[PDB]
This record gives structure tokens, sequence and C-alpha cells, in this order.
């Protein structure tokens, strides 16, 4: 979608190998939109969004509305016609399949990790969009650390130390006898 | 010489077990030392602890035909770093004796086999078993 955007920015001048580089501009300068309708009203009316970027042989470009426009599709996969709602809404539905008691507890216990979770404007949008879903009287915990991306790697590095965790390391020696034919019932 | 019945041999091999019967001239059997139990680990529902009451909760089979059993992991009480299931070896042999051989260990006599490098405890705990569970008249 963001590629399908900035072709509009005169780019008869784009490649396969540069999604990896759009992604860079994004990681440098994109942010999660805060108030999308009014974000668009502002984008339609202010130059203040617009900021420069630079290209390998000594070439500037400038960008600013695209920089939140594509960063709304998380709340609107429905932009493409994707059946997903805005994702925490889409998700909140499956939570509705469940116990009532949990709900303030899990609101007071929500946890974030992976690369793209780490964008600016995220939580200060999201809590207020999750607020658009929820029942009344909630209080929240948004466990979204710096390097939350790597926090999942580092938690496996701790887990590995647990003596309890070691207590059925699955060997080549099982497999040497077993072959493949029921490893999926050494699994559940 | 006998209890009511004379001695017999089992050679308790760490691949296959072998044996025959009083009057024969061969091992009638040389057979897989193997047994199959589900260990697919989704331990769930209707929970209970600390109560050895009448069961609906066991799913197990023994011998060569236990090799066919699905999700049942056909383990081997052969000796191969696995040694601890000398616990199961009792119940296993109780099947063998009373249910495959279809025999009576308090009436016969016995001879059974061990490696040179054997430790005591695994045998000697089974000695109460040999003379209180199996309650044999004599063995070595």
């Amino acid at each position: 979608y963001l590629m399908k955007i900035l072709t509009e920015r005169g780019y008869s001048f784009v490649t396969t190998a540069e999604r990896e580089i759009v992604r860079d501009i994004k990681e440098k300068l994109c942010y999660v939109a805060l108030d999308f309708e009014n974000e668009m009203a502002t984008a339609a009316s202010s130059s203040s969004l617009e900021k420069s970027y630079e290209l390998p042989d000594g070439q500037v470009i400038t960008i600013g509305n695209e920089r939140f426009r594509c960063p709304e599709t998380l709340f609107q996969p429905s932009f493409i016609g994707m059946e997903s709602a805005g994702i925490h809404e889409t998700t909140y539905n499956s939570i509705m399949k469940c116990d009532i008691d949990i709900r303030k507890d899990l609101y007071a216990n929500n946890v974030m990790s992976g690369g793209t979770t780490m964008y600016p404007g995220i939580a200060d949008r999201m809590q207020k969009e999750i607020t658009a879903l929820a029942p009344s009287t909630m209080k929240i915990k948004i466990i979204a650390p710096p390097e939350r991306k790597y926090s999942v790697w580092i938690g496996g590095s701790i887990l590995a130390s647990l003596s309890t965790f070691q207590q059925m390391w699955i060997t080549k020696q099982e497999y040497d006898e077993a072959g493949p034919s029921i490893v999926h019932r050494k699994c559940f | 010489m006998a209890g009511r019945l004379p001695a017999c041999v089992v050679d308790c091999g760490t691949g296959y077990t072998k044996l025959g019967y009083a009057g024969n001239t061969e091992p009638q059997f040389i057979i897989p030392s193997c047994i199959a139990i589900k260990e697919s680990a989704k331990v769930g529902d209707q929970a209970q602890r600390r109560v050895m009451k009448g069961v609906d909760d066991l799913d197990f089979f023994i011998g060569d035909e236990a090799i066919e059993k699905p999700t049942y992991a056909t383990k081997w009480p052969i000796r191969h770093g696995i040694v601890e299931d000398w616990d199961l070896m009792e119940r296993f042999m109780e099947q063998v004796i009373f249910k495959y051989l279809r025999a009576e260990p308090e009436d016969h006599y016995f001879l059974l086999t061990e490696p040179p490098l054997n430790t005591p405890e695994n045998r000697e705990y089974t000695a109460e078993i040999m003379f209180e569970s199996f309650n044999v008249p004599g063995l070595y």
C-alpha cells in the first residue's frame, strides 16, 4: 500500500529491493496516526507533516502525509477490503468468546513484542481505540518495553536456564530409534 | 526338586527376553522386551490427586503387539541409561508370568540373569517384591 502511495510522489522510479528501504523511511519517520479523521483534515491543510529524506547518489526527497496514511491500515485492513477490522477490534471479538471475570485483569495485563510493535504514536492511539471497544471502569497495563522486539528472544535465553525446563530434552537418540513416524505424538 | 513345581530359566536380555518350559529342549521364546503407553502430554480436565480409588484413567499394553499401538510410546525396560523403570518391570513381569506364560511363581522355582557391572539397590528393592509381591519359594 505505501508503495502504491508514493508512486504518486512522481516515482516512475521504484523497485522490488526497496521495500526494505521504504521500511527504513518508515522506521525513521513513520508513526501510528493519533486521530485519523482529523489527521487527514490536518494532512489536507498543513505542510507541517512534510519532512525530507535522502537517496544513495546525493538526492533529497520530501514526505509527510503518507507517513501516517499507510500507518492507519492497522486500524483499517478494510482499506484493501481486508476482512480484518482494525486489529485490536478484530481481536477484541475473540476475547468476547470467553469469561467475564478476566476482562479488567487482562486489561490491567497486556503485553507487546516483535519489530513492527515498536512504532511511535502506538499506545497513545491504541489505549483510546481499545477504549472505543471496552466496557466501563477499566484500568490498563501496556507492557511495551524498549527492545520489546528482542524481549521475546531474551525470555527464551532465561527459560533455557530453568532446570525444570531441561527435564525432557528431546534427543537425536529417540529419533535414532523412532524415525519420524510418531514425533507428532511426542508432541500433543 | 520344586515348590509344587520345579525350576525354569528366563534370560532377561537388554533387547529380547528368552525362556522355555520344564521338559523342553530350547528357548520356546526369544522376544521383544517392549511395552506401550500414551505420553502425548496434554495433562487436562476434571482434576484429582492423593486418592488411589478405582480407576477410569489407564491406557497401556505390553509385549511385541504393543509395538503396533498408536500414541502409545513403545518403551523398552532394557538397560540403556533408562534403568529407573525397574518400577514398571515388576508390573510388566507380573503380566508376563501370570498372563502371557499364564503361570504361578509361588509354586515353581526360578533362575534369572544380570550383567557384571550391576549396582545393588535396583535389585534389592525388587527383592522385597521377589519375596512379598512374587513371593517365590526360591530363586537366584
